[PDB]
RNA sequence: AUUGACAGAUUGAUAGCUCUUUCUCGAUUCCGUGGGUGGUGGUGCAUGGCCGUUCUUAGUUGGUGGAGCGAUUUGUCUGGUUAAUUCCGAUAACGAACGAGACUCUGGCAUGCUAACUAGUUACGCGACCCCCGAGCGGUCGGCGUCCCCCAACUUCUUAGAGGGACAAGUGGCGUUCAGCCACCCGAGAUUGAGCAAUAACAGGUCUGUGAUGCCCUUAGAUGUCCGGGGCUGCACGCGCGCUACACUGACUGGCUCAGCGUGUGCCUACCCUGCGCCGGCAGGCGCGGGUAACCCGUUGAACCCCAUUCGUGAUGGGGAUCGGGGAUUGCAAUUAUUCCCCAUGAACGAGGAAUUCCCAGUAAGUGCGGGUCAUAAGCUUGCGUUGAUUAAGUCCCUGCCCUUUGUAC
């Protein structure tokens, strides 16, 4: 790699973190898993797994963590010892959007109530502390029809800059 | 009638 | 056999080049080789790298 | 530039480049009667013009222009 | 005095009559059958054209140095109308000039350059700026 | 149990796919019964995702008070104003909130700062010259270097970090003297353009965007995968956006003077931008290099534009549709011509009835040139430029949206 140009390293680069995070949201999908963040360095990169069930990430001694560094390795054309995996827990849950959307998920895969959930996971938002949410569900429910209804209170801005870094949606 | 001079 | 199996051959070929996660071969993107859908890069390009300040 | 403009630019550039010596090196006195003078005849001869290129958008051919359409 | 004191046009029809009362240019063999430019639809209208785009090749080489083919090129492009189709840029010819440029070196005006291209030498600085001199004395009087 | 094959015939196939001949690998297959597969098949009237329109206008929701038996309403209003329930005022509303706004992206500036050989400026010691006595602090050089150097610094012009400046601030007028509207002086600019953009309604379109998908459908004579050829362009006729011009402000020939956004050698993927020099009438070919990039193309010498000659109202060198011949281009391949270069035939085209569309300032428009597309490519599209004006600062007259009063078994 000693003639590579920047504009396509970054471009390969910016798709080599969306193809990892996207890799782990199919996997990780009853790890909790929420996203990655990648540090580079020349001598040996590290990633870190954003996750609320950083135990069973572990799973038995790392089993988990060791069979990702493998296939990582294998597949991204990196070395052996190049690439090493951390897990790491969400510091506040509810704040994080993904963590209630994989909650959810699970109620609808177990038949919970549409309405009793989106209200639960409503609200678990403002015991942990928050300003506004807006969960939607669509679609269609032992019947005909597709049908989409809101749930939102508290401050909640659409419009603006401002709700480009104040917003996180999934 | 489309305001075009200024009964 | 062997010369008529994927006989037809590969390079210089449109539909051959196909995006690394769809594998679609209408709407093919490559700048930068960036071998990427103009809607799945639409869905990405927060990630990548693109965000719309104009 | 371009034509008209690079004329513009080079016209402008004497007359205050003129203004900046007038300004520096002589009287004073004179560099307000000839800034004064410069200002009669033309507001042009110092001030740089704002307006710039609009960019196109999607639609019409133009900036501001629509690509014509018809119902049917 | 320069060469820029002096009217363009005035000085490129003065040299181009110098370089045909001197007579030592090379003259291909191909005179007066191929077009000057690939966008025309004719011959050139008026003969000499050798010795006038001649002088004032000479005369862009004067202002800018280390000129090839290339740049040459770009530098004559013509507006190619294609008729039906929406009009479009093409480049100067190649082959005719480099007649040109090897006429020049016959003459001994130009001179290769260190990495590449044509540059001025002593002999065609002089014989441009005295014409200037002598274009500037008849434009005075 | 199998898979593959030379030989002779078909089939286009140097396709053991078949017919005669036999060879070669070996538990990995094959034959039936259950059972997944794949689909660019159908359903967008199952959908999830999105975008778009009502809508980019000015419009939508709690706590506490007021009106109500109540579902609910006032809060969001006679009036004035703005692009804008924005603002101001009479007022049962006060605090607020969503959406405008506000915020974010690019261009407008100091002789302000930081410092930029991957850039320039002024000079320095040169050389090439021009006039001229040896002339002159003469005039040009994008010709040399001021990162192994003392052989100097700086950022005005080339851009990248941070800050104010423009908020109806100051004068005058209109205005219930309030909101607001206009003239004016100083001012880079007295309305500079764009992204996001409230709930919700679309039976809006996409299953041909994904290994997102429900159900049905052909599954070993598959609607899969594999190969090849043909058409997607056909052609009597009508419909949308568009290009070329119908000329004299024109076109032809020769010269002269200016450009920025921006891509440029790739995991699987061979395929990059091009410079210099030579050959060829032209597309083009050959040898030599630079660039993984402010370092090369490239000071991007682009086009009408500025100058000189010709044609002079003649369907007239211009308008160039259709056809022939020759050649290189790209790949395996160009015929049902990717495209390009030269000689050719050279029809309409005197500005076009209705009837509509877009456009108010760097705007329209001319006119090009980048990127998206690509083995090669644009009459498409997004943008960047150069030239670049008048029309108006108004209303609902024609076509439609918003608000209220609101008939209404809807
Ligand atoms: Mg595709
Ligand atoms: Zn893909």
């Amino acid at each position: 790699a000693v003639q590579i140009s920047k504009k396509r390293k970054f471009v390969a680069d910016g798709i080599f973190k969306a193809e990892l995070n996207e890799f782990l949201t199919r996997e990780l999908a009853e790890d909790g898993y929420s996203g990655v963040e990648v540090r580079v360095t020349p001598t040996r990169t590290e990633i870190i797994i954003l996750a609320t069930r950083t135990q069973n990430v572990l799973g038995e001694k790392g089993r988990r963590i060791r069979e990702l560094t493998a296939v990582v390795q294998k597949r991204f054309g990196f070395p052996e010892g190049s690439v090493e995996l951390y897990a790491e827990k969400v510091a506040t849950r509810g704040l994080c959007a993904i963590a209630q959307a994989e909650s959810l998920r699970y109620k609808l895969l177990g038949g919970l109530a549409v309405r009793r959930a989106c209200y639960g996971v409503l609200r678990f938002i403002m015991e942990s502390g928050a300003k506004g949410c807006e969960v939607v569900v669509s679609g269609k429910l032992r019947g005909q029809r597709a049908k989409s209804m809101k749930f939102v209170d508290g401050l909640m801005i659409h419009s603006g800059d401002p709700v480009n870094y104040y917003v996180d949606t999934a | 009638s489309q305001g075009q001079c200024t009964l | 056999h062997q010369q008529l199996y994927w006989s037809h051959p590969r390079k210089f070929g449109q539909g051959s080049r196909s995006c690394r996660v769809c594998s679609n071969r209408h709407g093919l993107i490559r700048k930068y080789g960036l071998n990427m859908c103009r809607q799945c890069f639409r869905q990405y390009a927060k990630d990548i790298g693109f965000i719309k300040l104009d | 530039g371009g034509h008209v403009a690079q004329i513009y630019a080079i016209r402008q550039s004497i007359s205050k480049a003129l203004v900046a010596y007038y300004q520096k090196y002589v009287d004073e006195a004179s560099k307000k009667e000839i800034k004064d003078i410069l200002i009669q005849y033309d507001r042009t001869l110092l001030v740089a013009d704002p307006r710039r290129c609009e960019s196109k958008k999607f639609g019409g051919p133009g900036a501001r222009a629509r690509y014509q359409k018809s119902y049917r | 005095v320069t060469v820029k004191d002096v009217n363009q046009q005035e000085f490129v029809r003065a040299l181009a009559a110098f370089l045909k009362k001197s007579g030592k240019l090379k003259v291909p063999e191909w005179v007066d059958t191929v077009k000057l430019a690939k966008h025309k639809e004719l011959a050139p209208y008026d003969e000499n054209w050798f010795y006038t785009r001649a002088a004032s090749t000479a005369r862009h080489l004067y202002l800018r140095g280390g000129a090839g083919v290339g740049s040459m090129t770009k530098i004559y492009g013509g507006r190619q109308r294609n008729g039906v189709r929406p009009s479009h840029f093409s480049r100067g010819s190649k082959s005719v000039a480099r007649r040109v440029l090897q006429a020049l070196e016959g003459l001994k005006m130009v001179e290769k350059d260190q990495d590449g291209g044509r540059k001025l030498t002593p002999q065609g600085q002089r014989d441009l700026d005295r014409i200037a001199g002598q274009v500037a004395a008849a434009n005075k009087k």
